[PDB]
This record gives C-alpha cells, structure tokens and sequence, in this order.
C-alpha cells in the first residue's frame, strides 16, 4: 500500500545533529518529489524543502539555509535528513509527504503522509 | 666526469646527461681549479652582464628538444669544468648539480 | 612523483590469449574512477561501478558527435509551426505555417546551460509552466550567443592491450608534457551585458521595483550541481559557481576549473555502465552558450 | 656591487663547531637570498641550503639535517655552525648570493608555475681541513 514509514529519535543535546528516516513503498520512488514539513506543538506548519530523488537536486527555504542536508539512497528506497546546530525552539514533529495520486499535474498540494517523527531538546538531564 | 677533446677553431658542443620531461630551465655554469665559479646562461636565452656574445643558448619553444651549450670562437680562457643546471615541472625540487663536462684544447 | 595530484598510475594483472599465461600492465585512471577498499590504511584501489553494475567499452570506430536530424511526419499527417514574436508559451497563435517537415536538431545533451541551441529575435525569452509555485524549472533563452571555449591542455597517449582472443583494451599510457587541470574560459563583458538583460527583462514578471540575487548550485550530485557537457570524445564537469555570484539592485575573461570523468553512468539506468575510450592529442571546443535553467 | 669575504679556523679536531663567517661590502640587503656552497676535491659543488627573511632553514635531504644557517643584522654577517664532522669532510666553502624567478607555463590562478633560484655574485671560499691532529 502507498504509505511511509519513519524511525522514532530519542532526546538530543543543545549541539547535536539529528537523523531522520523516511521509507516508502509500493509506488516507484524515482518519479516523484519528496518534501519535508514540521508542525510545532500548538503552532501551524512551516515547510522546511523539497528533495527530487531521481537525481537528488534538492532546494529549501531560507529559514534553514546552511544548517540541514538531504540525500537519498535509491537502492534501497530510503531518505534521510541531517540537522546540525540545534537549539531550543526547533522541538518539533517532522513529517515527509508525497503527492502519488491527485487529478491534477502540479507538485502541489500533497495529500498522503506518513507516521511522523516528535523530535525534542533537552539542555540538561 | 666525462672529457671532450676540440681542437682550435672548431665548435663544439656540450650537453646535459640528465634528460627533462616538460617545461624546462636550464642553467650553465664553469669552474677552473682554484677560481670561483661564473655562471654562463640563465633562462635559456638571457644573457648576464660581463660575458661575450659567442655562447648562444638553446631557445626552448614547441617543447621536443633537448638543452646544449655551444662553443663558438674558442680561445685561451675558455677551457675549464661546465656543469648543468637542471629546473623543470615534473620533478620538483632539484638540489644536487649532476654530472659535469670537462674540455680540452688541441694546439 | 609531483611533491605537494589528479590522476594515478595503477598496476595490475591481466590474462592474454593463452589461458594459463597472466601478463602485468600499468596505466593511468583519474581520481573520480577509484574507491580504496581497504580503508585501515593502506592503498589497494577498485573500479566504481562492478560493485553493482557491469561495464562495456565504446570501441572507437563509431563516433559521438551531434549531427541534425529532421523529425518529419508520414503520409497523411501534418506539422503546424507557430510564428510569432512574443509566444509566451500557451495560447493562440496568428501566424501559422505548414512545412513538409521541420530543420536540423542537434541533440546535444548538456546540464544547468543549453548549447548550441536556436537563437531569439529582437529579444530574450523567458518561459515556464507556472511562475508563482517552486516546483517548475524555468527556461531563459538568449538573443545573442556567447562565446565559450574549453580546453584540456594536456598530451595523452593512446595505449592498447590484449585482453583476450579477438578483443582489445585501450587506456592512458602516458601523458607527456605538463600536468595541467582542464579549464574552461568566458568572456566577461558579454557575460555581465546578457545577465543585465535578463534581469531587465524577468523585472515584468515580479514587480518593477525588486531585489534580483543569484547563487551556486545547491548540491548533491556529481551532474546537476557542475556544468556537464560532452565534446572531442571526452565527458567534461565544468564547475559554474563562478558565474552566478552576483547581486542586482535598482581582455580580463573568467576561468572555469573543470574535471574529467571516464566510467559514466549517463541515462540514468542500472546494469549498465559505459567506458570511454581516451582521445590521442589535444582537445579544444568552442561553443555558443544560449540558454539558462533556472529553479 | 657586493663583494663578500669569508674566514674560518681551518684546522680543527672532530667533532666541534666550525663557523665560517662571510663579511659584506657593499650595499644594504633587502630582498637578496644567500646561499653556502660546498667543494671537495674529487667532487662537485654541493647545494647546501639557502637563507631568506622568512626564517627558512631548508637543506638536502641527504645531508642528515645537521648543519643550521644564521644571520646577524647587528653585526650583518652571515654564519654556519656544522657539529659532529667527520675527518673526511674537508672541503671548501664559498658564501655566495643568489636570486629568486619564477617560471609560468599554465594559469596563475591555479598556481601552474615554479620557482627558482640564480647565483648571480659569488665570493672568494677558504678551504678547511679537519682531522684529529
Ligand atoms: C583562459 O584565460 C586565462 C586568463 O588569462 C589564460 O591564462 C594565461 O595563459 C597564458 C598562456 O596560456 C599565460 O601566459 C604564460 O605566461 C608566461 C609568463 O609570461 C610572463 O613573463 C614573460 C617574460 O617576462 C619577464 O621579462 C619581461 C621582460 O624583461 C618583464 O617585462 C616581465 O615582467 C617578466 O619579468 C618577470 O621576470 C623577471 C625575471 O626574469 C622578474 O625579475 C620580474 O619581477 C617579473 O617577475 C612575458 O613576456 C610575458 O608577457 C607577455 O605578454 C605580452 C602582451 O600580450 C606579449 O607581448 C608577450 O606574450 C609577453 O611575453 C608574461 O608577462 C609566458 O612565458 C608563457 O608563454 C605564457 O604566455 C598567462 O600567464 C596566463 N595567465 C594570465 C593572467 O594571463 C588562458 O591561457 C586562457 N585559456 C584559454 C584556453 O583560452
Ligand atoms: C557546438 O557546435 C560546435 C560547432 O561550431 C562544435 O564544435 C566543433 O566540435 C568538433 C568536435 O571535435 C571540433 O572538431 C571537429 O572539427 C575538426 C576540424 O578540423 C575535425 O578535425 C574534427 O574531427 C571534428 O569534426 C570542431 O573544431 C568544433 N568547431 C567547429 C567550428 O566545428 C561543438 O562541439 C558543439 N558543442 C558541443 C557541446 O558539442
Ligand atoms: C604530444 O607529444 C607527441 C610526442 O612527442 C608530439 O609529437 C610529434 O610532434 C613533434 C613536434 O613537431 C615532432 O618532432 C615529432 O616527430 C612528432 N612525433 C610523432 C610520433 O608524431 C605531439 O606534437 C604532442 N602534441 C602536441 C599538441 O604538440
Ligand atoms: C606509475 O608506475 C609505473 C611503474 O612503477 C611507472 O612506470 C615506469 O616508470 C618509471 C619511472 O619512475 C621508469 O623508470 C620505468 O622504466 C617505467 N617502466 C617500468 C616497467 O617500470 C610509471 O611511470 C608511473 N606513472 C607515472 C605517471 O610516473
Ligand atoms: C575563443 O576562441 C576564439 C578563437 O581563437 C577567440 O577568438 C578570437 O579572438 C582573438 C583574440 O581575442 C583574435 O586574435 C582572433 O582573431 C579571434 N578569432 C575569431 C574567429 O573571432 C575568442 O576570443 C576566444 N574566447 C575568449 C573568451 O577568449
Ligand atoms: C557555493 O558558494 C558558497 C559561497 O561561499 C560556498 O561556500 C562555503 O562552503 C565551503 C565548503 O563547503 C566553505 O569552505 C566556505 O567557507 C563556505 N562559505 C560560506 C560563505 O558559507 C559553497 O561551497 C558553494 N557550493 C558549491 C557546491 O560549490
Ligand atoms: C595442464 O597440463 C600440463 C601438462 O604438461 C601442465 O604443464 C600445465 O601446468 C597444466 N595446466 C596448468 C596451466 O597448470
Ligand atoms: C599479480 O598478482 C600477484 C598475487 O596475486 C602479485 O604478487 C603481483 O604483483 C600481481 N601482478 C602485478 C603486475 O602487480
Ligand atoms: C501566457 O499568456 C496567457 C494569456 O493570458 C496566460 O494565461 C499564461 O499564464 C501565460 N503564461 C506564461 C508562462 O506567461
Ligand atoms: C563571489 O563574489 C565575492 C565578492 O567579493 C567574492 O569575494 C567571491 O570570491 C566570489 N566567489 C567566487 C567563487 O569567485
Ligand atoms: C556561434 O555564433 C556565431 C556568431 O553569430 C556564429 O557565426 C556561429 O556559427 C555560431 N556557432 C554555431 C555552431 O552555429
């Protein structure tokens, strides 16, 4: 069936880099796009960017210009996203969406969604 | 050490014994036994000042030639020790002098 | 031994002819062909791609270069042609033609710059799909094409070995002369008047009074982050960084590194993976620069 | 329009400092390199290294690295100190100049050139001899 799945991460340090998954499966996964998107706990949603992995030419906003890298692994069907100098506003959920089936030919919008990801700092223990 | 034997009135002409690969420089120097070494030519083509213009140097354009330093109109104070200075791209840094030439006149 | 690098020399065993002999042969490959297998520490080198795909050489008595081709329609159907001086791309058409069949193409592929393409009338074109969403590639054609020459300054030599009953194998013998990388010149003055132009003219279609920035390559690949072409027989990888490094607001040419690559992986595939036979001499392609691609 | 003048002990025991200073006469030095040359009868003229402004001590590879090169702008003389000689080191030493070019064949901007180095004026050179008596 269309669906993602993704890897639940455990509380990092103020500094650290993350690591976020993203597996799909059943449709082919060189012909679309990919985007990721955050949700802030009792905020709206901001877009973070968008990985093409059919040739892996990515572009995102400028909010995270310089600090997050995206890349693929075609041979296994797999994303990941990186994400290095954290700080204590960016506790979040991340999700990665894709847009596999819609009447018209636009990137946007997307529908289909995946489990997503509750990534949270912690300055001390 | 390697001799030549040229009488006078001919022109001779001395070569290095180590080969270049590339873009090349090439410096000539001579030593009598008990003076201090002069050089003759530097860069190829230029020529220093104090020297006659009887020494003419190998120009190096359209790279497939080789370095040789000729003797034209030789005369009583042009027998000594010559040796080869060698600069080039594909070798880096050069530090010994090499081989060098020894000549000597007939009559 | 160049004391501190492009390329290495790398020695191995070889079959020949006869089953039971084995003959040992050198030669050269470049730094993008090559992945250490051992890692802890020492050097013990491999090729690329036999670790998930197979590999077939272009034996040279065919060639690569781009020749026109005609796409004409058979009996029964017909070519309408379009003739108008400011087809924004969708929409009704007032001259319209019909020809037996269309002029030459040259399909030359080429990545974040077209090439020898079809030049503009009276001014430059910029067209898309949808301008007001981040997800369609934008075209910009020139009225003008610039000039851009590529080198590789270097003298290779064309070295072939047995490798079985009937067959052959060519490589890089040696190169003799002097190590140079491959560069790519522009000219500058052009170059400034035809971005000036293009941002005179994308100025209509985002406000007559805004802030017009250019920037590199995002990153991620090793063919849609450089300038990729082909010419001479030999792939190229020109880095373009140093021309959209500018910032608009209200005889001294420009240099371009470049790599080479051998074993590619073009039309994006898998079992497959295509050799490229070396070019004995030098190589030098002039090419006029017309299009852009821009996100 | 330099001329230099060099003076040694000559003889002397192993194993101890020999220093070979090579006065200056002549013109103030600002961008000039200095170079010691070595001779030995049998053998050719021997590199030893070169000095410069920037504090650069660089000789052969094959000298073992035991000789060090020095400047005084007090006094403006140049000297060596040699340890731990061997018998079978006499030889003369000649204090000369020398001059830096660069050779460019490619681009500038990628750094496709070399340098190299020219004695230009040379000096007079002592001749030492050392040995246990
Ligand atoms: C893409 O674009 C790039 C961008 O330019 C192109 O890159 C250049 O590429 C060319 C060739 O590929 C390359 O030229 C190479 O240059 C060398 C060196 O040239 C220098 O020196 C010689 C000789 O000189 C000395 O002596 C004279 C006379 O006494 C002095 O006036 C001079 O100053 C020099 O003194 C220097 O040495 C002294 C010690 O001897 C020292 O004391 C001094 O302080 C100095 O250091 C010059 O003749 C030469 O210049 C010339 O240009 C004139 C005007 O055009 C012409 O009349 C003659 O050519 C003249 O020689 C230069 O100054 C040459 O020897 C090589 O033959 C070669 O030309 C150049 O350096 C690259 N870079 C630049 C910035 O240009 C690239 O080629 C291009 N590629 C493609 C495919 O398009
Ligand atoms: C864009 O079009 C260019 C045509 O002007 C083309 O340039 C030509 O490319 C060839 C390929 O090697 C060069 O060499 C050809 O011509 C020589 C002439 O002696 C032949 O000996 C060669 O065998 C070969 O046929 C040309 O010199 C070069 N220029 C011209 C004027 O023909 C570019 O290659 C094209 N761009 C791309 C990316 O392909
Ligand atoms: C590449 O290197 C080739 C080998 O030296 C060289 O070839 C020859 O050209 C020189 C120059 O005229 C001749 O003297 C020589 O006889 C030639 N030999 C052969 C076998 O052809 C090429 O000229 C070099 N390439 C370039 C562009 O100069
Ligand atoms: C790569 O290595 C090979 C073998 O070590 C080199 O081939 C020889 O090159 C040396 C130069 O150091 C010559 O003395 C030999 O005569 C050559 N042949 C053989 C059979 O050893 C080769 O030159 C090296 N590549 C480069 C670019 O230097
Ligand atoms: C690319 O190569 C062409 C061909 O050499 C260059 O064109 C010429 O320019 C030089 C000097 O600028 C003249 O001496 C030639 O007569 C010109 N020939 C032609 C046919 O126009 C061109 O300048 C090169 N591009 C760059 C940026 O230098
Ligand atoms: C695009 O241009 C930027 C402009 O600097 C390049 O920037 C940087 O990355 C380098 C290595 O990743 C660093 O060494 C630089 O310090 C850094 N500079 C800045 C201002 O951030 C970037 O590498 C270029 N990208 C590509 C693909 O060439
Ligand atoms: C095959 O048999 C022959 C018999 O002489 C022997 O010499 C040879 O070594 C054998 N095969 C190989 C390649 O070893
Ligand atoms: C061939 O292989 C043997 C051992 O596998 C190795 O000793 C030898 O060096 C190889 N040949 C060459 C030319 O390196
Ligand atoms: C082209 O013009 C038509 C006419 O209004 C318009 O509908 C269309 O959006 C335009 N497209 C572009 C790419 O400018
Ligand atoms: C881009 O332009 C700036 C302007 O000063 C310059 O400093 C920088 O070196 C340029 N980048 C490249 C890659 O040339
Ligand atoms: C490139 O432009 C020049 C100038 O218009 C033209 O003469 C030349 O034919 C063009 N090149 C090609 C391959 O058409």
């Amino acid at each position: 069936q269309v669906q993602l799945v993704q890897s639940g991460a455990e509380v990092k340090k103020p500094g650290a880099s993350v690591k976020v998954s993203c597996k799909a499966s059943g449709y082919t996964f060189t012909g679309y796009y990919m985007h990721w998107v955050r949700q802030a706990p009792g905020q709206g949603l901001e877009w973070m960017g968008w990985i093409n992995p059919n040739s892996g030419g990515t572009n995102y906003a400028q909010k995270f210009q310089g600090r997050v890298t995206m890349t693929r692994d075609t041979s296994i069907s797999t994303a990941y996203m990186e994400l290095s100098r954290l700080r204590s506003d960016d506790t979040a959920v991340y999700y990665c969406a894709t847009q596999v089936k819609l009447d018209s030919s636009a990137g946007y919008p997307f529908d289909i969604w995946g489990q997503g990801t509750m990534v949270t700092v912690s300055s001390a223990s | 050490v390697r001799p030549l034997s040229v009488a006078l009135g001919e022109t001779a002409r001395i070569s290095c014994g180590r080969q270049a690969l590339g873009s090349r420089a090439v410096q000539w120097y001579q030593h009598r036994p008990g003076q201090a070494p002069i050089l003759l030519i530097y860069n190829n083509q230029d020529r220093p000042s104090g020297i006659p213009e009887r020494f003419s140097g190998t120009p190096d354009i359209n790279f497939g030639t080789r370095a040789t330093l000729t003797i034209s109109g030789v005369e009583a104070g042009d027998e000594a020790d010559y040796y080869c200075h060698m600069w080039d791209s594909r070798s880096g840094f050069s530090w010994s002098f090499g081989g060098a030439t020894r000549l000597t006149v007939l009559g | 031994n160049i004391t501190d690098g492009e390329l290495k020399n790398c020695s191995f065993n070889m079959t020949t002819e006869l089953r039971d002999k084995r003959q040992k042969v050198h030669a050269l490959f470049y730094k993008l062909d090559i992945v250490p297998i051992n890692e802890n520490q020492n050097t013990s080198y491999r090729l690329i791609n036999c670790n998930t795909a197979a590999i077939t050489q272009a034996c040279p008595k065919v060639s690569f270069e781009p020749i026109p081709i005609h796409y004409c329609a058979p009996a029964g159907f017909a070519i309408l042609k379009c003739k108008d001086k400011k087809f924004n791309g969708t929409g009704p058409c007032p001259s319209v033609s019909t020809v037996q069949c269309t002029h030459g193409i040259k399909p030359v592929v080429s990545t974040q710059l077209l090439l020898n393409g079809s030049l503009a009338e009276e001014e430059v074109m910029i067209r898309s799909e949808d301008i007001r969403n981040n997800a369609k590639n934008i075209l910009v054609q020139f009225n003008t094409p610039v000039q851009i020459n590529c080198t590789r300054p270097n003298n290779n030599t064309r070295k072939s070995i047995r490798i079985g009953p009937g067959q052959w194998f060519y490589a890089t013998g040696d190169i003799i002369g002097d190590i140079r990388q491959a560069h790519c010149n522009v000219s500058k003055a052009t170059w400034n008047e035809t971005l000036g132009k293009v941002v005179k003219q994308l100025r209509k279609h985002f406000g007559n009074n805004t802030i017009i920035r250019f920037a590199n390559s995002s990153g991620g690949d090793l063919e849609v982050t450089t300038h990729s072409f082909n010419c001479g027989g030999e792939f190229f990888y020109c880095d373009t960084s140093g021309l959209f490094n500018s910032t608009w607001i209200s005889n001294d040419s420009i240099t371009l590194p470049c790599r080479i690559k051998q074993i590619i992986n073009m039309w994006q595939r898998i079992g497959q993976a295509m050799y490229a036979p070396p070019i004995q001499g030098v190589i030098r392609c002039v090419s006029n620069i017309t299009g852009l691609i821009l996100t | 329009q330099v001329q230099l003048q060099e003076s040694g002990p000559g003889l002397v025991k192993p194993s101890e400092t020999l220093s070979v200073t090579c006065s200056v006469s002549g013109d103030s030095m600002n961008n000039y390199y200095w170079t010691w040359i070595r001779q030995s009868p049998g053998k050719g003229l021997e590199w030893i290294g070169y000095i410069s402004d920037r504090e650069s001590a660089t000789y052969n590879p094959s000298l073992n690295s035991r000789v060090v090169i020095s400047r005084d702008t007090s006094k403006n003389q140049l000297s060596l100190k040699l340890n731990s000689v061997t018998p079978a080191d006499t030889a003369v030493y000649y204090c000369a100049t020398a001059r830096r070019g660069q050779r460019i064949y490619g681009v500038v901007s990628f750094g496709e050139f070399f340098y190299y180095y020219s004695m230009d004026v040379w000096g007079k050179g002592t001749t030492v001899t050392v040995s246990s008596a």
